[PDB]
């Protein structure tokens, strides 16, 4: 009957104890009814359990490394963690240690990872998303589903959203997974429905996040690897290289009527969408591609449908936001700093005007109050400094100083930009205009240094977008000097500092 | 076997 | 027996299997037990469930948009909308990916869409109304063993419309509710995911079911859709509509909807333009046309009323001026221009989420100290921007034929005259540096000038936002000039040809340019 079945697989001998059991209890009832029903299913849902078939992993690394190129662009970083994660599970058979995590912002592509890693590690694929035998019929546990629809001893678990899981409500406390996460108590994992202890060593865990809010038992356990935001360069190669195609497959578009150009991705990347990841860059590349579409069907004249940089505006309505510029065209009193967001780089304005008045000190743009404190302490140091660089030294009395950056209703906070502001009082107080191909970061002392800032990288690329060609960087950030593509190092012309005179020299057009 | 909605 | 149906119905093989089997269980036990009762309803609930009765889809895209123009006016990007969807599913069978979604305030019609695009498509409409649902059961139902048992209304709408393939009106997603033992929401991603659309695996039906071909439109007010369903969509924001649209919508819509409401036969009540014009400007202001209707209604109501009590008109002529005998007193207003060209004050522009209007910005400077007031509940990025101008207006003061220590005896206030609302925003940078040079200077503003732009202590007139208001709405108060900072004029393209064929816009960089245009006397 069923006995070639279960000796067909053969099933560990604790399981064909429970199995042959109820096969033995099953001849002693009768077929029709519901609690043979129950017997059955439960018979069922033991031989679809993989409790052998492993799926042999690979331990060659340079296929390893091509196959992981194959779907993603330019997660160096995190496959580098990868291929180092495949190198000890080449060595060690079973790593029972941490858990990798992939924490990172909502639209790159830490959830395809686990695809790439899946065919990549050679094991069989099964995505959780996470966000007792009866009379009435029970359905296994989640956890163990999995691995039976998947029918393969060794398969790759992801835990997508654990930020999403633990919500602010009665749910899922941490017990039922952090007893898969440990080592120790995953030799014995009784399964409520089948009360059989199932293991759950050689099973790869990958669990993916937005942040670092997991509950404390699961943080303990698992490698924050962080996803930076992709550059503008880099969603240029996601878009042509993996993106248009998928829009083309899945909108049916031949290869001979549609050729969306270079200059129209770039488009929409600096024009078009503010985000991290590439996921509104294919919004809008679906809709330009459904546009054609109808474009083909409402016109039988017209076949192939050019689209570039110009006729963005004919499609996908007209340009939602803009980035800074320099403003090389003159060379005037106010400074062009550099600001870091979530989004990316930003160029930062600076301005400042000094009337003649009784020395009113105003502040103006959305200023945080670090920066405010940072304006107080460039003008000290202009201050300190008054008579070498030839102002004379009773404007604190007798001129009237703004200092306005342009984007109101726009919150502006930080330490840094203190040596473009105080760039923009010895200009406007010496009437030395700025040389506009400059952009300027760093944080100013009352001594006259140049302390360290964040993001420089973001800062770098903003002000190669915005056409600076000369940088002023402090020089405890030649460090990280080290992770520039050397087509903006090419472009442009760094220069690190470390005080206050480094800067005026550079930064006016005529000597002071 | 019936189903019952508790509060 | 019923062996003909179960045979002819052509279910998957999963289905007949599990049919013919559950029927060779129902025909060894009495029909008088139970679990005849359970198995004979479950396989009429399988033999019910349209396993492959699927509708046509249309192709044509010219009688579609004829299909979608005699329901609504302007929802002109959600139908060329459909109109991509239609001309996608031309060349594919069943579309992947996203859901339809149409966010907007209430009244703009995106519910009555429902009908509009399950004619324009050719497909059957059903609609579930999501507002309060707590439990996981209307969605996915009960196990067969229960006793009152059935499926969720997913399926049990399946066999109410009697055919695969139909249309979805998912009527308010961010209306639903969570509960213990069990949440609509993670059944609803069930529902919506395109890897589980072929095995949705409903608690009555234990087989698959294929829900890959249903078309999935859903609406919401808000922004406020859960995280794991709001990245399954595809949100189509409908705006509010303009006052002509509004008038084109109660002239083609509904005018004749009330009259035929109300039962009111020809020529016993007639409403002209005027009339709805006043009822659009000066009796409501939310973005949406169903106090528009309610108003109409009570137009026909009072029309009804006044005819069957006097018994000689037999018509009543409603317009523009006879109004306030049905209506009443005007309930809100809009701003004018001013007559005659005033010394301190300037036409600032506004925008809120029901439209935009005409501000008023005066400047009063007389021989003082150095003090500065700003009245008129102005924000702190108004009231910066107003100092920012002030700075702008400090230097370049000789250039302007200004007393450049006029900052330490002069007391200037700047108010804006509502009192009572808040206003805030950059966008009054421009306009508010030209009512302080011209109490500064005595030369008065023409008051056919109205400006927007927020100011640099250079002179540049950095953008703006929601420029296609701020020009409708100074188009309506009778401003013939606008100024403009001169990287909006992309938006120049999505106006109306009577807006830009009546205004005069002048695109404007630097503050010389409105300093130059906006007074009456050269600078
Ligand atoms: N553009 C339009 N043309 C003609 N009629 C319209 C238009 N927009 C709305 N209507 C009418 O307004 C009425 C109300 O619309 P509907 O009930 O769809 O609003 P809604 O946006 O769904 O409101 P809510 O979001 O509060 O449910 C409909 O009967 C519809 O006929
Ligand atoms: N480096 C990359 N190369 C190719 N495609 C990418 C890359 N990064 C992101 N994507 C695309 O962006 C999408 C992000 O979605 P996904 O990662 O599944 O959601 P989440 O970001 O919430 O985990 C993926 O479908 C993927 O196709
Ligand atoms: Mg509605």
């Amino acid at each position: 009957a069923l006995k070639r079945k279960i000796e067909a697989a053969k099933m560990p001998k604790d399981a064909r104890e429970k199995t042959e059991a109820e096969l033995q209890k099953l001849k002693m009832m009768s077929p029709m009814s519901a609690e043979a029903t129950v017997v059955r299913g439960y018979i069922d849902w033991m031989l679809q359990v993989p409790w052998n078939s492993r799926s042999k992993v690979k331990k060659d690394l340079v296929k390893a490394q091509e196959v992981l190129d194959t779907d993603h662009y330019g997660l160096e970083r995190v496959k580098d963690r990868i291929l180092e994660y495949l190198a000890v599970q080449s060595r060690v058979s079973k790593i029972k240690g941490p858990i990798l995590c992939l924490v990172g912002p909502p639209g790159v592509g830490k959830t395809s990872l686990g695809q790439s890693i899946a065919k990549a590690t050679g094991r069989q694929y099964v995505r959780m998303a996470l966000g007792r035998r009866t009379y009435i019929g029970s359905m296994p546990g989640k956890l163990i589903q999995k691995m039976a629809k998947v029918g393969v001893k060794n398969p790759l678990f992801l835990l997508d959203q654990i930020d999403k899981m633990a919500s602010d409500m009665r749910g899922d406390p941490a017990s039922a997974l952090l007893e898969v996460l440990d080592p120790e108590q995953n030799v014995a994992f009784n399964d409520h429905y089948l009360e059989v202890d199932y293991d759950l060593s050689d099973v790869m865990f990958v669990a993916t996040s937005n942040s670092m809010n997991i509950p404390a038992p699961l943080l303990d356990r698992m490698e924050v690897i962080r996803l930076s935001g992709y550059t503008e360069d880099e969603k240029l190669n996601i878009a042509k290289q993996h993106l248009l195609p998928k829009q083309f497959e899945r909108n049916a578009i031949k290869k001979g009527e549609l050729t969306i150009d270079d200059s129209a991705i770039m488009s929409i990347i600096r024009y078009y969408t503010r985000e991290a990841g590439v996921r509104s860059l294919e919004r809008e590349i679906s809709k330009l591609c459904r546009k054609a579409v109808k474009n083909l069907l409402m016109d039988k004249t017209v076949k192939h449908i050019e689209i570039n940089g110009d006729n963005l505006k004919d499609f996908l309505g007209v340009q939602k936001v803009d980035y800074g510029r320099a403003d090389t065209e003159n060379r005037v009193g106010q400074v062009t700093g550099l600001a870091w967001t979530e989004v990316g780089g930003d160029l930062l304005t600076i301005e400042t005007a000094c009337v003649p008045g009784k020395g009113k000190l105003t502040y103006t743009g959305s200023l945080g109050e670090v920066m405010q404190e940072s304006i107080q302490a460039a003008l000290t140091v202009v201050r300190a400094r008054a008579d070498k660089l030839g102002i004379n030294p009773d404007f604190y009395e007798k001129r009237d100083i703004h200092v306005h950056v342009p984007e109101g209703a726009t919150p502006k906070d930080g330490p840094s930009a203190g040596i473009a502001m105080c760039t923009a009082l010895v200009s406007c107080l010496t009437g030395n205009p700025v040389r506009a191909d400059v952009a300027m970061t760093g944080e100013i002392t009352l001594r006259g240094l140049v302390l360290p800032i964040g993001g420089l990288k973001e800062k770098l690329l903003a002000a190669h977008r915005g056409g600076i060609k000369v940088v002023l960087i402090p020089d405890d950030n030649k460090r990280d000097l080290e992770e520039i593509p050397d087509n903006v190092i090419a472009d442009l012309e760094i220069h690190p500092v470390k005080r206050i005179d480094d800067v005026l020299a550079i930064a006016l057009e005529h000597p002071a | 076997a019936a189903a019952a909605a508790a509060a």
